[PDB]
RNA sequence: UUCUGGGUCGGGGUGUCGUGCGUGGCAGAGCAGCGCUGCGAUCCAUUGAAAGUCAGCCCUCGAUCCAAGUUUUG
RNA sequence: UGAUCCUUCGAUGUCGGCUCUUCCUAUCAUUGUGAAGCAGAAUUCACCAAGCGUUGGAUUGUUCACCCACUAACAGGGAACGUGAGCUGGGUUUAGACCGUCGUGAGACAGGUUAGUUUUACCCUACUGAUGUGAGCCGUUGUUGCAAUAGUAAUCCCGCUCAGUACGAGAGGAACCGCGGGUUCAGACAUUUGGUUCGUGCGCUUGGCUGAGGAGCCACUGGCGCGAAGCCACCAUCUGCGGGAUUAUGACUGAACGCCUCUAAGUCAGAAUCCCGCCUAAAAGCAACGAUAGCGCCGUCGGAUCUCCGAUAGGCC
RNA sequence: UAGUGACGCGCAUGAAUGGAUGAACGAGAUUCCCACUGUCCCUACCUGCUAUCUAGCGAAACCACAGCCAAGGGAACGGGC
RNA sequence: GCAGCCAGCUUAGAACUGUCGCGGACCAGGGGAAUCCGACUGUU
RNA sequence: GGCGUGUUGGAACAAGGCAGAGUAAGGGAAGUCGGCAAGUCAGAUCCGUAACUUCGGGAUAAGGAUUGGCUCUAAGGGCU
RNA sequence: UGAACUAUGCCUGGGCAGGGCGAAGCCAGGGGAAACUCUGGUGGAGGCCCGCCGCGGUCCUGACGUGCAAAUCGGUCGUCC
RNA sequence: UACCGAUUGAGCGGCUCAGUGAGGUCCUCGGAUCGGCGCCGAG
């Protein structure tokens, strides 16, 4: 009564269940090991899937048949303005995990991120932390204000920082902040409350966060696709065409005893949108917002040494379903889960990145920007004009 | 060594001939190489030694078990640069265990993930592209 | 950077689709419709949007 | 829910297809009448034109409207 | 395989395959080892060990065989001899019919052959996902989080180098570190390539229809070519991981037993195992914090009244 | 282990219980080849009608009581013990 | 011996022509080599 | 000439079905008891058609080429 | 008590596109010393072929299987002087 | 020593149906270029 044949299980127990993620923004469910030695750092930064595209660069892996020759490596680009420290919270460890001790906000926190805390913001009145901002210039409210920072000093063994998002900033419809929880795993926590207290209501740009050519973890829930069948749920063979009563089902879903159905038997439900954790994805480019140095716009945000352009990161016609960037993005490589405008929660790397592919330094050489909106065949519209010619349209 | 290509050539599929052996056909058989899997058939792509038979050709060759290599196929595959290159034909030279080829001369064009893992094959290779 | 057998475009290194022929003649492709036309033995000098249809009615 | 904001159009970008109708031609196998004129698939020019392009593309540059009010909670 | 006839004849659907999940180890391979009639290579014996893998085909309805190749290996099994309201009916096992043998015959065959309806779930559980849920309370409501417990995942191979080296008279011929890839699997993803296109997007086109042009429509999507966005393919692309206690085993110190001894007390190293981390889920588990519509406080020991619900009957030494 | 051509002490072939042959014919049984294809490798996408939700309408089979498991014993395979 | 007039519908050939596409929808035999059985059509 | 789509409407476009005999890269029966299923072929014209045979056939055997549109040419009649 | 279904027979009625292969018979022209043959055309026979209606009901072991239906539906298919 | 013989035979070789077709010639064009010097010429 074995198996015939044998064959490997189709699909992960370790992803149970195939359920819809009850949280839309991906979640740090481990930040990194505290190092003391290092200084007081962020350990997570928040992003937003724009788009894919393809880069050009040459390889340099002494041994490998592609060694000192160029490459087209598919590339991700997720946007990420600066995010405002707008708080601060301690965790004080106890024999049944890390306990929320006190968290401490900043006395002006932006409108965007005060949408958050509501689910009707058109019909609100906007006072939430109305009657707490007030202690940031009462007499009574200072001296409490400091006892709460001294007490995370000496009651605290882990600090995170509450930081949201500029959606302003952004081309979402969504003007709701995401905030989030970022450890700092720096040193100690004195310097960890002083590092806070300082850089309360301020913003942190991504490049003070991450590194380049440096390998991170992303955190986001993947792209849904409502219900789904064995088939593409869990990927079984489909049944013979003559299969009587549907041929895109599992078979036998369990023997005779025991007489019920195990969870390990693959079933129909809900495929997509489930939060996941993909590591080792490694920077390619921290590209520079959008900025006037000389009263000029500057945007060359794509260009590399070998290119010497004049154009963004952005595609002709933008990114499809996205829109353009005009902050800070982040260039990762390879793919990352989450539809287009997706909110992406980016992490530091918990492993030791020491291998040859985590340490190889990239220096790009090219980066696509013809539209994704189709068969695009021209990287800017400047040589779009300059190879077709003036059209009817001048 | 050799990176990854699109497999297009399962088992029982006829490719062309390539040398001049006097065989027209190269029926294979199976992939060497190939683990296996439940209702997988083995597949090749270019540079992949495999197990054919010759159906149509000289009688001294067609009725017993060849090792071949695959040099050319219609199924397009990716190139680390970014390069999606495929053959109007599919086409497979017969060789010995060791690479050595059996004929002297190689009709058309030989892709260069084929020249590469097998040097007796690329020196008898009029085209390397 | 090569340029389009058919429509004579240039292409950039991570679009197209090259292909080898028997003769040992290697045709690059911007894209499915100028390799679809290619195939089909269109002339590209009737083509009314490619490169050497405007060079023989002298358009540009 | 008026410091504004949200829609609907329009424009631009983008991409798709492939050179629109009309008009002209000393292009047209010809043929029929009195070089002229008529018929004549196709061809050329206008004209990479025309068409449509978010509804789940991108950007507003303008135009013209819109601002309520379901139920319930200590 | 029998023996038995205990359960089932107001029926427990009957062979095999397909499909799919888990389990057993009496271990084929892989991890760590011991042994050899172990020089190397190969192989054999044995131990911890079921984590992981165990294939594609020809013939036969076949389980079972046999052969072709591939492969680290192509190990053996269970779960109503797994699995028919999951399938498929090839086989067996109705009625048609043929042949052979048998019978006077009707017919028989545990012989062969051909054709022969595979019904029902909307109920309860289980499982898969999807809403919601502690009817009592200054609670309502929101954000950021913690976390018991449960799931759990990676795997194997090749090439280069070591090195033609150790080893061997030769013939032959390794290994560790390192490097570059791949198999199987898992989770994604659409920049690219490929597939799909009733955006019925554009071109063309057959028959017909509106007198014709023009513009269109009709033929359950007329057809064809190309085709955006989406979705999608090891048919494109990206990613897949660290500790702890130890098993087998090899040892330390060291008695019992003046010696010896890995064991008795006490110690060390130690793994595809195990547990955990990473990762997924989030409880009649919980924390911090925000905001709280005439509604609520200290009153100081509020005074004086009506209703319920526990216990307890000095002690938080 | 199929098909075909041979071999025939043929368990148990055989001459109107007809033997042998055979063009043409066959929704007959079987084998192979070419072509062809999603049968498969290995599945994906699109459409219509459904399923789904809704207004109206509105059954039946079935039902001791019922409905979370493991082992135990038991009429030797519990759901209750 | 034909001139005038009238009357269709087919067939063949040629030029030109478009993206080599044209029984463009619709309509509309896959073929070959063999074995067994029954001759065939018909019937159940 | 007849008719409201055949005993109902509305909104969505999940799984899984039924149907469109939808399409599908590369391979082309490796699927399966078995090419089951539908895929190929298809009309017409011009060519070319074997083994075998009861000489009737086999036969549209098999295998080829052509096919649109437009402008012409040629031939095929009747009547006074 | 029933042949209003069906089986067979009898009587009297009704009905079956368009094509294909193309037999006897016939005409004319070639070859031959003659016996006689050859070619073209005509002709339209057949339990002949393709195939619509009709009559049947092969396969999908499709749909359906408390159905539209106590045997139906779709495609495919057999035959159609 | 020849014949018959399934194998749907076959290593073996010639003219040809239909496809595909290098190469040259020719034709229609193309006009990189250098001699005049902004038009005729070679190409
Ligand atoms: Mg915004
Ligand atoms: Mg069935
Ligand atoms: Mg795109
Ligand atoms: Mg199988
Ligand atoms: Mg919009
Ligand atoms: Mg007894
Ligand atoms: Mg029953
Ligand atoms: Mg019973
Ligand atoms: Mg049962
Ligand atoms: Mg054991
Ligand atoms: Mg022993
Ligand atoms: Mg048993
Ligand atoms: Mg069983
Ligand atoms: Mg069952
Ligand atoms: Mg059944
Ligand atoms: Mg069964
Ligand atoms: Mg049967
Ligand atoms: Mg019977
Ligand atoms: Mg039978
Ligand atoms: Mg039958
Ligand atoms: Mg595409
Ligand atoms: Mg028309
Ligand atoms: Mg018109
Ligand atoms: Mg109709
Ligand atoms: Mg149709
Ligand atoms: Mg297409
Ligand atoms: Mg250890
Ligand atoms: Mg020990
Ligand atoms: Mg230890
Ligand atoms: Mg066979
Ligand atoms: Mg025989
Ligand atoms: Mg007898
Ligand atoms: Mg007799
Ligand atoms: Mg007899
Ligand atoms: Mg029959
Ligand atoms: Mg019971
Ligand atoms: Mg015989
Ligand atoms: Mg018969
Ligand atoms: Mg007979
Ligand atoms: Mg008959
Ligand atoms: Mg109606
Ligand atoms: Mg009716
Ligand atoms: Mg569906
Ligand atoms: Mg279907
Ligand atoms: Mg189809
Ligand atoms: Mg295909
Ligand atoms: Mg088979
Ligand atoms: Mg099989
Ligand atoms: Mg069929
Ligand atoms: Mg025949
Ligand atoms: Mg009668
Ligand atoms: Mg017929
Ligand atoms: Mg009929
Ligand atoms: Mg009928
Ligand atoms: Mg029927
Ligand atoms: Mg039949
Ligand atoms: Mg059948
Ligand atoms: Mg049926
Ligand atoms: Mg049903």
């Amino acid at each position: 009564s074995h198996r015939k044949f044998s064959a490997p299980r189709h699909g992960s127990l370790g992803f149970l269940p195939r359920k819809r993620c009850k949280r839309h923004r991906g979640k740090v469910k481990s930040f990194p090991k505290d190092d003391p030695s290092k200084p007081v750092h962020l350990t997570a930064f928040l992003g937003y899937k724009a788009g894919m595209t393809h880069i050009v660069r040459e390889v340099d892996r002494p041994g490998s048949k592609v060694n000192k020759k160029e490459v087209v490596e598919a590339v991700t680009v997720v946007e990420t303005p600066p995010m405002i420290v707008v708080g601060v919270v301690g965790y004080v460890m106890t024999p049944r995990g890390l306990r929320s001790f006190k968290t401490i906000f900043a006395e002006h926190i932006s409108d965007e991120c005060k949408r958050r805390f509501y689910k009707n913001w058109y019909k609100s009145k906007k006072k939430a932390f109305t009657k707490y901002c007030k202690r940031w210039q009462d007499e009574e409210g200072k001296k409490q204000l400091e006892k709460d920072f001294s007490s995370m000093k000496k009651y605290c063994q882990i600090i995170r920082i509450i930081a949201h998002t500029q959606m302003r900033l952004l081309p979402h419809r969504q003007k709701k902040s995401h905030l989030m929880e970022i450890q700092l795993n720096g040193g100690t926590i004195s310097d960890k409350v002083d590092w806070a207290r300082e850089k309360l209501e301020q913003s942190i740009p991504i490049a003070n966060v991450f590194s380049q050519d440096e390998m991170i973890d992303v955190i986001g829930v993947t792209k849904g696709h409502g219900c789904k069948g064995v088939t593409s749920r869990w990927h079984t063979k489909k049944l013979p065409r003559k299969t009587h009563r549907g041929l895109r089902k599992v078979a036998c879903i369990g023997a005779w005893h025991p007489a019920r159905v195990a969870f390990s038997v693959a079933r129909a439900g809900q495929k997509g949108y489930h939060h996941r954790t993909e590591i080792n994805k490694k920077i390619y480019k921290i590209g520079v917002g959008y900025h006037n140095k000389d009263g000029k716009l500057v945007k060359n945000n794509a260009s590399t040494d070998y290119d010497l352009s004049n154009k963004s990161i952005n595609p002709l016609g933008g990114f499809v379903h996205y829109g353009e960037v005009t902050n800070d993005f982040l260039m990762l490589k390879g793919c990352v889960v989450g539809t287009k405008k997706r909110v992406l929660t980016l992490r530091k790397s918990l492993l030791v990145q020491t291998s040859r592919r985590a340490q190889e330094k990239i220096d790009l050489k090219f980066i696509d920007t013809t539209s994704k909106f189709g068969h695009g065949r021209f990287q800017t519209i400047e040589e779009k004009k300059n190879f077709m010619g003036p059209l009817k349209k001048d | 060594a050799k990176f990854r290509i699109s497999l297009g050539l399962p088992v029982g599929a006829v490719i062309n001939c390539a040398d001049n052996t006097g065989a027209k056909n190269l029926y294979i058989i199976s992939v060497k190489g190939i683990k296996g899997r439940l209702n997988r058939l083995p597949s090749a792509g270019v540079g992949d030694m495999v197990m054919a038979t010759v159906k149509k050709g000289k009688p001294e060759l067609r009725k017993k078990v060849h090792p071949a290599v695959v040099i050319r196929q219609r199924k397009s595959y990716r190139r680390k640069d970014g390069v999606f290159l495929y053959f109007e034909d599919n086409a497979g030279v017969i060789v010995n265990n060791k690479g050595e080829m059996k004929g002297s001369a190689i009709t058309g064009p030989v892709a260069k993930e084929c020249a590469d893992l097998w040097p007796r094959i690329a020196s008898n290779a009029g085209s390397i592209a | 950077v090569e340029l389009c057998s058919f429509s004579g475009y240039k292409i950039y290194p991570g679009h197209g689709r090259r292909y080898a022929r028997i003769d040992g003649k290697v045709f690059q492709f911007l894209n499915a419709k100028c390799e679809s036309a290619f195939l089909s033995k269109r002339n590209p000098r009737q083509i009314n949007w490619t490169v050497l249809y405007r060079r023989k009615h002298k358009k540009g």
